[PDB]
RNA sequence: AUGGUUUGGCACCUCGAUGUCGGCUCGUCGCAUCCUGGGGCUGGAGCAGGUCCCAAGGGUUGGGCUGUUCGCCCAUUAAAGCGGCACGCGAGCUGGGUUUAGAACGUCGUGAGACAGUUCGGUCUCUAUCCGCCGCGCGCGUCAGAAGCUUGAGGAAACCUGUCCCUAGUACGAGAGGACCGGGACGGACGAACCUCUGGUAUACCAGUUGUCCCACCAGGGGCACGGCUGGAUAGCCACGUUCGGACAGGAUAACCGCUGAAAGCAUCUAAGCGGGAAACCUCUUCCAAGACCAGGCUUCUCACCCUCUAGGAGGGAUAAGGCCCCCCGCAGACCACGGGAUUGAUAGACCAGACCUGGAAGCCUAGUAAUAGGUGCAGGGAACUGGCACUAACCGGCCGAAAACUUAC
């Protein structure tokens, strides 16, 4: 249940720590973004000499949320913190290592390299 | 706000005739050998000796 | 050509599928209705059928109604509604007296129900019609939840009927469509509809095979 | 018991609860009280429940009564007479009787009694 | 008698253990991956249980790679071939939502005795 | 030549008051159409297009700067339309600007002071009489009085679209690249209904807890302190949540494509005729509706008394069917209405049991120096949900409410 002007953490190697949501892609007047919906997002923090730089405009995906999400089985999920992953136009990550867990939704959105790089999918 | 005209006799008396009154539906009671008329709401309380009958 | 039946809403619950999905099923107790009367193009000018459901202890019914039931020969019931059919096709399968039972449907059958909605009383715009109200701060002098404007200025100088306003919403007949059906119980005379049907638990529904899908 | 569906009886839950307790006090003290109607309508259940605690007599029931009404003479009265006196009558200890309205505000009035028939 | 009881008792799932919040637990979940149906394990601390009879559900918190993860479940689902308590818990509360604000050795629980 | 929105021209109503820029909320209308839909021509290979015709049903984003309209930019989008209604709307809101008194800078003036120059600050009054509009009642009417079921004139609501997959890496083309038509799956915004799940609220639920006063004191509890605060919280109400919806087809059509064919030896979509044809139109979909005065229809029950005015036609009584009031109530509700029950009774409240929420009571016993912990014990407490029980109340009853006839056809 994410929006504009929302700060998120990164789960990558890219050399960023934080990001900011600018849009939510998948239509027009889309208000919310869940676990598996692309965003377009800039950078508000960096590592010392990361590849990424503070002020970029990159494109990302959400893998975690703090708001709950149903599934077909009647189950739910709730992570603690809102996290995201930089991704390039072929829906591939920029990084090489993923931090922390993700959701099973990404296997069915066709975000699968991520799931291969995930340590713990839930 | 404030009216604009002197609202007529017809309309005036017409609406005024809605501010009326109805009468309660009365019922007898055999109050100790004699009879008096009382609403039905209070019938038991009269037969038990609480209603101030004047 | 249009199978319908009367029933009573009970509540809601969950059940599961073979793929282990979960379905929010509403229950209905279509107790076995009775056909009181009939409607034809010779008598009345249209094609229909008239149904009955419930129980009255025999002194609560009125004498006109008792005549309407004893003339057709059968006993009195609470609620009496009327499906409207197409012709002799949908009439040739009905007989006065006969007991309908819920088995006339099958799992997967798409239905449309009708029911009397729940009441909400004298409702404002922000509950009837979903208006953005107005701001709660920045200088507002007492307009935090009331609509705004209502028209022009000396043209028209009127208010354009159907202008939306406060008043009693709720308590209206409502139609809910294309609901699948998950299970039928013949032992207890029950349907397990999917979805979410109108009304308050303990009222009256009327379920029908759907137009778009039947 | 079943809470008031709307706004309360004298201006707040505080004043409501205090008022009900004073009126139960007066009731068990005398046997009849004359009061406006919704107070009686609100005071049947409260009082019947206190009476039920009295019937099922115990230290614990007694304290859980004393934490409302604040009057030891009246609790002694309950647990001494009104408790056993309504042993076999299972439910329904009170009676309401409507009477002549009130001059000042036409308001209803009602006399709430304890029954005495067993 | 829970009006839909005659609808639900013929659909319940028997033999579900009497557990309770605080009771640490491991859950064997059915899951579908690559159109194969296999099983996964999920360990954690039951922080609640919300009765409704057949709509009843429970919640399991876990620490994953520094990230807290609640996973909810309905009790009677066929997506559960096992629920196995590992420990018990001395907790005064019923709903243990005070574990969200806590990390580390502070979000530990006692055991019965 | 239009249109009358723009800067202006005239000064015709309003100066014994027509409240002025923009923003918000709320619309509704036009098409000179941004997208969607149909189509003719191409310097149209195909994908994309360019221009022109018909077409208004629906939709027509969030953000940075500026008081700003306009505009520029960022990121998306199927698309980011143009305008009117006192440059829509201040008895609906703002009051940043502009346009009162304060003050300052530049320039003019000797000076008071001024600037379609600037800069910081600066009271927005009103109980809705009438029309209008959204909803809801009383009365009378529809040739006897009443109760149920309903037809449908005529009106309203809804109408949006995208991305991938087979079609096919085929058509096409040097290749790059790359389809029409037609079938599917999954989603965005919107709208309704509902509360099983999730989540929120919870002023008579439970537990913990601080200060303090009282219950003679310890214990155990209460009152006040925004419910004192904190953790949680069934029902009801709700949305972030659930499910569903936007049909399919059909008739007459616009632009358009035509067939047969003259006047006019050929020719021509037409002058006589016959066709196909769009999100627009009429039906279909959901709602209302016989106060639709052409006041409808199919049905059922009652379907029968009395006294007066001098029998003139009326009047006045007591009635049946039935309704109303009083009464118990509702998840129906501004009041009224609506819905149900009314001892031939489970409507409400209580009581017993259950479900669920809280979370292991008081008392006693034990261990402890004491804080306190353990046992008895899913304990106790407790509100709406459910089943049972007639114990209390729904009463030993008042009021309204039924037939001029007349003619043809029979």
């Amino acid at each position: 249940m994410i929006q504009q002007e929302s700060r998120l953490k990164v789960a990558d190697n890219t050399g960023a720590k934080e990001i900011l949501c600018i849009r939510v892609l998948g239509g027009s007047s889309r208000r919310y973004a869940g676990i598996g919906d692309v965003i377009v997002a800039t950078v508000k923090d960096a590592i010392p000499g990361g590849n990424v730089k503070r002020g970029d405009v990159v494109k990302a995906v959400v893998v975690r949320t703090v708001k709950e999400r149903r599934r077909a089985d009647g189950s739910y999920i709730k992570f603690d913190e809102n996290a995201a992953v930089i991704i390039k136009n072929d829906n591939d990550p920029r990084g090489t290592r993923i931090f922390g867990p993700v959701g099973r939704e990404l296997r069915e959105k066709k975000f699968m390299k991520i799931v291969s790089l995930a340590p713990e999918v839930l | 706000a404030v009216p604009k005209r002197r609202m007529s006799r017809a309309n005036t008396r017409s609406r005024r005739a809605q501010w009326k009154a109805e009468a309660p539906g009365l019922v007898t009671v055999s109050v100790a050998g004699q009879q008096r008329k009382v609403p039905r709401r209070l019938l038991k309380a009269a037969r038990l000796g609480l209603v101030d009958l004047d | 050509a249009r199978k319908g039946i009367l029933g009573t809403k009970l509540g809601m619950t969950q059940v599961f599928d073979e793929n282990n999905k979960v379905v929010p099923v509403t229950v209905v107790k279509a107790g076995p209705n009775v056909v009181t009367r009939i409607r034809t193009t010779e008598r009345d000018g249209y094609s229909a059928v008239q149904l009955a459901y419930g129980e009255i202890s025999p002194r609560k019914v009125i004498k006109p109604v008792a005549g309407q039931f004893a003339a057709a020969g059968v006993n009195p019931r609470r609620h009496v509604a009327e499906l409207r059919l197409d012709d002799e096709a949908a009439v040739a399968e009905y007989e006065v007296g006969q007991e309908l039972t819920a088995e006339i449907f099958s799992d997967g059958a798409y239905v449309d129900v009708t029911g009397t909605s729940k009441g909400k009383g004298f409702a404002g715009t922000m509950k009837r019609h979903g208006f953005r109200g107005q701001g709660a701060a920045h200088g507002a002098q007492a307009v935090h939840r009331r609509p705004g404007s209502i028209g022009g200025c000396a043209t028209p100088g009127r208010v354009f009927k159907g202008t939306r306003m406060s008043g009693r919403m709720g308590n209206d007949r409502v139609t809910t469509q294309n609901l699948k059906v998950h299970k039928v119980d013949a032992e207890n005379g029950v349907l397990l509809i999917k979805g979410a049907i109108p009304g308050r638990n303990g009222g009256l529904v009327v379920v029908r095979s759907a137009i778009k899908r039947g | 018991p079943k809470p008031t569906k709307g706004p309360r009886l004298g201006g707040s839950s505080s004043h409501q609860s205090a008022l009900l307790a004073n009126l139960a006090t007066s009731l068990f003290e005398h046997g009849r009280i004359k009061t406006t109607e919704p107070k009686a309508r609100a005071l049947r259940p409260y009082a019947e429940k206190l009476i039920t605690h009295a019937k099922k007599g115990a230290l614990h029931n007694r304290r859980e009564v004393m934490k409302k009404i604040r009057d030891k003479d009246v609790v002694h009265t309950l647990f001494a007479e009104i408790g056993p006196f309504y042993a076999d009558r299972n439910g329904g200890y009170t009676r309401i009787i409507k009477v002549e309205n009130r001059k000042g505000d036409n308001a209803p009035m009602a006399v709430i009694e304890l029954v005495r028939e067993k | 008698m829970n009006t839909l009881d005659f609808v639900d008792q013929a659909s319940l799932r028997d033999d579900i253990p009497t557990f309770s919040p605080g009771d640490t637990v491991n859950v064997h979940v059915k899951v579908i991956e690559g159109s194969k149906e296999r099983i996964q394990v999920f360990k954690g601390v039951v922080i609640r249980r919300q009765g409704g009879g057949i709509s009843e559900t429970f919640t399991v918190r876990k620490e994953s790679y520094g990230v807290g993860v609640e996973r909810t479940f309905p009790v009677h689902s066929p997506n559960i071939d096992h629920i196995d308590v590992l420990t018990r818990g001395d907790v005064r509360r019923a709903k243990l939502y005070y574990l969200r604000e806590l990390r580390g050795k502070k979000a530990k629980i006692k055991e019965k005795r």
